[PDB]
């Protein structure tokens, strides 16, 4: 009644709402809302009459609202989703499927920015969507790595360990590389299967909106074998000067990144 | 930051002159003497404070601030030292004191079928048991509540409670002649664990010591006696005693998680490939187990040779199982092939991470004894994510253990009729038959 009585169309309605849930897009379900408004004020202004003789830009630079707050406002909110999509596993951890949905939806948002500068904004070279988000799930993956590669013990005593005795807090330089055992890289290796299971089972689905150009668990396991695989070949080098671990144990750890590599990798 | 070194150097001198001096203090008839020189020490703490705030606290030069600050954490650590130097000449009295709270508790046992002054209340039997430390406590305790700055008495309060609570566990519930007395072989006797009854008694005892180290307040937080870690491995390795044969079995899995990672001294090795089904027919689990060979079995015997490879499953909820299979055997062979394949049923409920395989070479002797050649462990922790493995197990003499296999092992010596525990301690308790290639292993 505010907005029919004082001639406030719609589309500013629209934009100023998608501004206030801008502010609150962690919250639960606010990006699926979020995407599905903003492919709203995109298809008003991508779209809405052909029979007129001006770009989606020029016709969306006739907004009452404002292009460039709204164009600010999208690479607040692109920057935001990105800093959060950086820490996915974190801020939406699997165990939490409406999280996972959140993610889902966090994406579709991210999409519907990118689409809207596209589209809209027709914008030669918006940051593809699908690139930003490998990017960000990149860089959760290194912010994981670490995160195992200074936990390791921890995680895979609770985890796997059948006698809980050895569940606990076991050294950082053996939640992290030892030169005197492998121990450490054995269960670094069964963190790395659990974090790329993870995100080949949770997280791939989750995000399968760019299903020829991201897959989650092929990412996962290319960076978390990479990582692994410079800290091990680091190791194993250095494992070469010194020799404390028997032969068999390398040739276990070999049956094992094998194993691995195999598996996930090869 | 001229007078700051002044005040370093002379408050230091001082506590350095009374640290020197304090453990001749620290005898049975000045316990005044130390508590009043750690008061000294704490009060230069509180009077250096004053003197550094007199000197403009926060406005103080970085320096000069830096040597204070400095000085107040070397004056606490002092503080600390002085109060643990105190604590320690009460640590024979101590263990005299819990040697003797031992000697009374020996005397209660599984009470419910005992006399009156030993079925006398678990409240009667804490009070008994506890007489010796609590002529003790109780005095001391009130005297240093006194004559101790509260800082002093929380400092001194938390070494004694540690130095009870560690000698509790030492000589009351980890008696190193229980190693002798049902882990080791010493004697033919049932041990007799700590019975509900003197599980119980301790576990009020314990309260009791809490509650007076508490002192209502005057003592140590009930928040810290709780997490006290000195408390919570007292508690565990009394839980140890009650608890159930599966759970001991699954604790030892669990625990001994070193038994599947390089036997040390090898006697042979066995090829086996191994195929956990997460049986694709039921979800429960299932462990094929094709013994392949051995080799390098160290047992050039003074006869005929013929070895065979017992296999054993191990783990919680195995009594309704088959825990045994076994090759046959092959004459005159240090390098026997067998290619035999098993299948252990698991629980349906444990995780394979609950189990291991034990893989056990003997020599048939018909008429004699089935020499054990060697033994090796698998952890089926590691099959749950290979799912099948072909692995070369080498051959030890005996099977490598922690304190707490250990403890587990004497706990269920203990329970000598029930029939997995007897079966399991068995096991466990199988060596190498020394001979043919030798005796002991390394770890």
């Amino acid at each position: 009644e505010f907005a029919m009585r004082y001639g406030v169309e719609s589309i500013y309605q629209a934009m100023t709402h998608f501004a206030c849930l801008s502010s609150k897009y962690m919250c639960p379900g606010v990006p699926a809302v979020m995407s599905t408004l903003l492919a709203n004020i995109n298809a008003y202004y991508a779209h809405t009459t052909a029979s007129t003789n001006v770009s989606a830009s020029d016709r969306f630079a006739a907004s009452n609202f404002g292009k460039e707050r709204f164009v600010k406002l999208l690479d607040q909110l692109h920057n935001s989703l990105r800093i959060d999509l950086s820490m996915y596993r974190n801020n939406f951890p699997a165990s939490s499927p409406e999280r996972l949905q959140d993610l889902k939806s966090t994406v579709d948002l991210l999409t519907s920015i990118t689409f809207f500068r596209m589209k809209v904004q027709e914008l030669q070279s918006p940051p593809r969507a699908s690139q930003v988000v490998k990017d960000c799930v990149k860089a959760c993956l290194n912010s994981t790595y670490e995160y195992i590669f200074n936990n390791c013990h921890e995680l895979y005593g609770r985890e796997y360990q059948t006698d809980p005795a050895k569940k606990g807090e076991v050294p950082p330089e053996e939640q992290g590389p030892s030169i005197k055992n492998l121990d450490f890289w054995s269960k670094l290796i069964t963190l790395i299967v659990s974090i790329i299971e993870e995100d080949k089972n949770s997280y791939t689905p989750c995000l399968n909106q760019f299903p020829q150009e991201l897959n989650v668990g092929k990412i996962s396991a290319e960076v978390m074998w990479s990582l692994f695989a410079q800290d091990m070949k680091y190791a194993m080098e250095e494992h070469d000067k010194h020799r404390l671990c028997k032969s068999a144990d390398y040739m276990n750890l070999h049956f094992k990144v094998k194993w691995l590599y195999n598996e996930y990798v090869a | 930051r001229r007078f700051a070194k002044t005040i370093s150097n002379v408050l230091l001198q001082y506590a350095d002159i009374v640290s020197k001096d304090f453990a001749s203090y620290c005898s049975k008839e000045k316990e005044k003497v130390p508590c009043i020189l750690m008061n000294n020490t704490q009060q230069l703490r509180v009077q250096l404070e004053k003197m550094f705030e007199a000197m403009g606290g926060k406005e103080l030069d970085a320096e000069a601030s830096g040597t204070l600050k400095e000085l107040q954490v070397k004056l606490n650590n002092v503080l600390d030292e002085l109060s643990h130097v105190f604590a320690t000449s009460f640590q024979p009295h101590i263990e005299e004191c819990v040697r003797q709270m031992g000697d009374i508790l020996s005397q209660v046992k599984g009470t419910g079928n005992v006399p009156a002054s030993a079925c006398s209340s678990v409240a009667q039997d804490a009070d008994n048991v506890l007489q010796p430390i609590m002529d003790l406590l109780d005095s001391n305790l009130t005297l240093f509540a006194k004559i101790c700055e509260k800082t002093v008495l929380k400092r001194v309060l938390k070494e004694l409670w540690k130095l009870v609570m560690n000698t509790m566990e030492r000589t009351i519930v980890l008696p190193p002649e229980f190693l002798s007395k049902l882990k080791d072989h010493m004697v033919r006797e049932e041990a007799k664990s700590l019975t509900p009854k003197q599980c119980a008694v301790v576990e009020l005892a314990l309260d009791t010591i809490k509650q007076y180290f508490h002192a209502g307040g005057v003592g140590l937080k009930k928040t810290f006696l709780e997490k006290s870690p000195d408390l919570q491995s007292l508690r565990y390795a009394l839980s140890l005693y009650t608890q159930a044969t599966d759970l001991l079995i699954k604790t030892f899995v669990q625990t001994q998680s070193a038994q599947g990672s390089g036997v040390e001294d090898p006697v042979g090795e066995v090829s086996v490939h191994v195929e956990l089904f997460t049986h694709p027919g039921t979800g429960e689990q299932k462990v094929t187990v094709k013994v392949v060979a051995a080799n390098d079995l160290k047992w050039q015997t003074s006869g005929i040779f013929r070895p065979f490879i017992e296999v054993n499953i191990v783990g919680p909820q195995l009594s309704d199982k088959k825990r045994k299979f076994a090759t046959k055997s092959k004459n005159n062979s240090w390098a026997p092939k067998y290619n035999e394949s098993f299948q252990f049923s698991l629980s349906a409920d444990a995780g394979p991470e609950c189990y291991e395989l034990q893989v056990c070479v003997k020599d048939y002797c018909f008429a004699r004894e089935d020499r054990t050649v060697g033994l090796a462990v698998l952890q089926l922790r590691e099959l749950a994510q290979r799912g099948s493995a072909a692995c070369w197990l080498p051959l030890g003499r005996r099977i490598h253990m922690d304190d707490t296999g250990l403890t587990v092992l004497r706990i269920l010596s203990q329970r000598s009729n029930d029939e997995v525990a007897k079966e399991f301690v068995k096991l466990k308790s199988d060596t190498r038959s020394a001979e043919e290639g030798g005796a002991a292993p390394a770890p």
